[PDB]
């Protein structure tokens, strides 16, 4: 069970730009640096699966769920 | 190349060691950041003098022939005209270190540092060995040097008007080599792709996701999307060393502090290059990002994964991190910057 601060350092790896949201473009850049070429449909699918509230991005609280799994 | 600009020469890192620094940074694809090295140590590190670890809390010296070394006599140290308590807390410190593998050795200089000392004015002159100086210390202490058959010069001292000269004593290796300040790393920003393998062995069995589901399944992907989030999690987690940062690492019997698997992989690659030139280990511990007593040192030396080098004010430092974070270089900050109002991030920073 990671701590709030541990989970926030990890959040920053994904959230490359300023804002506190992981967008589709940010997640794709992450997934291929970790060696997985993905199609846009596949990115969308990862976002979707995490995107509890439906805006089209992953916020801190959604990232926590995607982390506790 | 040596030194390619002003920042390089201002860093205080000896030319041949910085070359490896630049090289390790490209080889491992990571921005390496450092605290300025006091110029009085530069030369000592270059000719193989030893570098101290977190064990030593003894105060170093910045004057006289003992400049750059860490004097056993706390008064020959920078804490010179300080007083009872200080000079006194100073004693344990010195004594503190010799309890654990550190030896006290006779201070002897190379002819070169001798040149350097007088060239920098730390030593305004000498009879042929009764060296002089205008530091406040010379009105309370007397000095002189003695050549030996090795080429070195023994440093002896005495107290004004008191009587006999004794060599000056300085802390060193268990292996007997004396110590000088170590190169402090401000922070290490690795490119996310350095963690591919690492995520793979945590989650796959070291294989690509496609090869793993092929190897364990059988001819919407819910299972597949799962695995992908799992590698993303794992990757972020080693990049930023979540687990590693919960403990202390050690190098033989010396405590290296809190450091991530990558940060030390970097330490070893640097200490290597260092040995390839004539130096001893120069990075003895982790980064400033896990220092529990953080320094507000205010000019940081930066060496990019591209090899370019530069000096940054704490302000141009945020801009840099942000630029680089945009290129995939990862960064995490000292946990105590926030509560103190000195965070390098301009985001939520909350829950
Ligand atoms: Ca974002
Ligand atoms: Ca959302």
């Amino acid at each position: 069970t990671d701590s709030e601060e541990e989970i926030r350092e990890a959040f920053r790896v994904f959230d490359k730009d300023g804002n506190g949201y992981i967008s589709a473009a940010e997640l794709r850049h992450v997934m291929t640096n970790l060696g997985e070429k993905l199609t846009d449909e596949e990115v969308d699918e990862m976002i979707r699966e995490a995107d509890i509230d439906g805006d089209g991005q992953v916020n801190y609280e959604e990232f926590v769920q995607m982390m506790t799994a | 190349a040596g030194y390619a600009n002003a920042a390089d020469r201002e860093s205080g890192i000896p030319a041949a060691v910085l070359d490896g620094i630049k090289a390790v940074a490209k080889e491992k694809n990571a921005t390496l950041m450092f605290r300025l090295v006091n110029p009085h140590s530069t030369s000592l590190i270059a000719e193989g003098v030893a570098t101290k670890g977190l064990g030593v809390h003894a105060k170093s010296s910045d004057w006289g022939l003992q400049a750059g070394y860490i004097p056993v006599n706390p008064n020959l140290s920078k804490l010179f005209g300080r007083a009872p308590e200080v000079i006194a807390r100073a004693d344990n410190d010195v004594n503190s270190s010799l309890a654990h593998g550190h030896t006290a050795v006779d201070l002897t200089l190379s002819k070169e540092r001798l040149d350097y000392l007088r060239q920098a004015g730390l030593v305004t002159g000498m009879a042929d060995g009764v060296v002089a100086s205008n530091h406040a210390g010379y009105e309370q202490f007397e000095f002189r040097v003695k050549e030996t058959s090795d080429g070195r010069y023994a440093v002896q001292y005495r107290r004004k008007g008191g009587d006999d000269f004794e060599a000056v004593k300085v802390i060193g290796n268990a292996a007997g080599i004396p110590l000088t300040a170590d190169i402090d790393m401000f922070a290490i920003m690795p490119h996310l792709s350095n963690f591919r393998d690492s995520a793979r062995s945590s989650v796959t069995s070291g294989d690509s996701v496609t090869d793993y589901l092929a190897r364990t399944r059988r001819a919407l992907d819910r299972e597949r999307i799962d695995l992908l989030w799992k590698i993303a999690r794992a990757g972020a987690r080693s990049a930023v060393g979540t687990e590693a940062r919960r403990q202390f690492r050690y190098d033989g019997d010396m405590n290296i502090g809190v450091i991530t698997d990558f940060e030390l992989e970097v330490r070893n690659a640097l200490n290597r290059r260092a040995h390839a030139v004539g130096a001893q280990d120069v990075v003895q511990h982790g980064t400033e990002q896990n220092n529990p007593f953080p320094e507000a040192d205010e000019k940081i030396f930066v060496v990019s994964a591209t090899g370019e080098s530069q000096m940054l004010t704490r302000g141009q430092l945020k801009e840099y991190i942000g630029q680089q974070r945009g290129e995939g270089y990862v960064f995490y900050e000292n946990r105590a910057y926030g509560v103190a109002g000195k965070s390098l991030f301009d985001d939520g920073l909350g829950a």
